[PDB]
């Protein structure tokens, strides 16, 4: 059973360099091909390159040649990705992936395809500064506009970097909840909104509090949203 | 530089149905080295098929792969709830490995017009010289939906962004959030803020608006 | 093909 564990999220300034590690446990490390695959937010997968530890034979995709370096520490069953001259477009979740083996076990004939993946590492390349979001209410009353249903929410604005988390009434309220993926504004800051639909009749009696947490800036906020 | 084209981008089915996904390579794939991956939102891809038709142990037998040369197919005899996700093909028949752009397999359900809500900017945000206007399209299907912002009957452009949730696991609907951001200065020059929504479940475009200061 | 090397290696 092969498990790959990667290093944590990173925030890099344009032009800098980043190194991501991938620690393997299980099966044989030096005789199987280990590749790195990335994925920009909302985009598809993109193979970047890989290495065969034992032979140290690397293979990099042409568009990353001379900016990328992959190595392997057989003593620690750890593989590394080093990407230099970082650009904002490099922002992505990076994954290491080892090829699988035929049949059961993890020592059979290799198969080339990627059977084992790491949890992924989010790498944000930007010149923005770490910052807690401002949280504004999305107050409910437009004659409700749609049946006996009311919508209310919270606008979590201008934070950096990702992620942020939102819950309502400390997690007591979950039905009808919609937290939207964040959008990257031209300012270089993220913004997203969290809404919940509720019976319009509860607008006068139920308290609605959104709990917003941005770990990167150690920011916790509780905003009461009122009619 | 082999290019893999997966078509269509989206397939609309339901649990119990059969799904067929294609991948076409701009040139023949060496030794039929094509793999298929399933990926769920925020999760790492999972290998389904390799060598075009081989299925590793651990992968449900409902997953099957066929083809050779430049045309490959992924079949799922009968769909289960967790099978609705994005599927990616990959060729490793050359040192330069490449992935297809992915095909989304969503759940097809009855058309459901969205409930539309519009929110003016909060006083608090305004105090800082910025006004965000938010339009919400709740629980709709299909996913195709157009939202246009009109300020005093002037179509807006370049000053808004939108986000869409993943298909709901229970009602199979989508929700969309659109935010229109103006400076408080420009915001105060206009009276009527409107959100015009166009959707297949709506006989005619729906509009939600408010007058600054009400 | 780079992707074939580990096989030749495995057969050794």
């Amino acid at each position: 059973q092969v498990q790959l564990v990667q290093s944590g999220a990173e925030v890099k300034r344009p032009g800098s360099s980043v190194t991501v590690s991938c620690k393997a446990s299980g099966g044989s490390f030096s005789t199987y091909a280990l590749s790195w695959v990335r994925q920009a937010p909302g985009r598809g997968l993109e193979w970047m390159g890989g290495v065969i530890p034992l032979l140290t034979i690397t293979n990099y995709a042409p568009r990353f040649q001379g900016r990328i370096t992959i190595t392997a520490d057989r003593s620690t069953s750890t593989a590394y990705l080093e990407l230099n001259s970082l650009r904002p477009e490099d922002t992505a979740v990076y994954y290491c992936a080892r090829e699988g083996t035929t049949g059961w076990g993890w020592l059979g004939k290799p198969i080339g395809a990627f059977a084992h993946w790491g949890q992924g590492t989010l790498v944000t390349v930007s010149s923005a500064s770490t910052k807690g979001p401002s949280v504004f209410p999305l107050a409910p009353s437009s004659k409700s506009t749609s049946g006996g249903t009311a919508a209310l929410g919270c606008l979590v604005k201008d934070y950096f970097p990702e992620p942020v988390t939102v819950s309502w009434n400390s997690g007591a309220l979950t039905s009808g909840v919609h937290t939207f993926p964040a959008v990257l504004q031209s300012s270089g800051l993220y913004s997203l909104s969290s809404v919940v639909t509720v019976p319009s009749s509860s607008l006068g009696t139920q308290t609605y509090i959104c709990n917003v947490n941005h770990k990167p800036s150690n920011t916790k906020v509780d905003k009461k949203v009122e009619p | 530089e082999i290019v893999l084209t997966q078509s269509p981008g989206t397939q609309s089915l339901s649990p119990g149905e059969r799904a067929t996904l294609s991948c076409r390579a701009s040139q023949s794939v060496g030794n039929n080295k094509l793999a298929w991956y399933q990926q769920r939102p925020g999760q790492a891809p999972r290998l389904l098929i390799y060598g075009a038709s081989s299925r590793p142990s651990g992968v449900a037998d409902r997953f099957s792969g066929s083809g050779s040369g430049t045309d490959f197919t992924l079949t799922i005899s009968r769909l289960e709830p967790e099978d609705f996700a994005v599927y990616y093909c990959q060729q490793y028949g050359q040192s330069l490995s490449t992935f297809g752009q992915g095909t989304k397999v969503e759940v097809k359900r009855t058309v459901a017009a969205p409930s539309v809500f519009i929110f003016p900017p909060s006083d608090e945000q305004l105090k800082s010289g910025t006004a965000s206007v938010v339009c919400l399209l709740n629980n709709f299907y299909p996913r195709e939906a157009k939202v246009q912002w009109k300020v005093d009957n002037a179509l807006q452009s370049g000053n808004s962004q939108e986000s869409v949730t993943e298909q709901d696991s229970k009602d199979s609907t989508y929700s969309l959030s659109s935010t229109l951001t103006l400076s408080k200065a420009d915001y105060e020059k206009h009276k009527v803020y409107a959100c015009e929504v166009t959707h297949q479940g709506l006989s005619s475009p729906v509009t939600k608006s408010f007058n600054r200061g009400e | 093909n780079w992707f074939d090397i580990t096989n030749a290696l495995w057969r050794r």
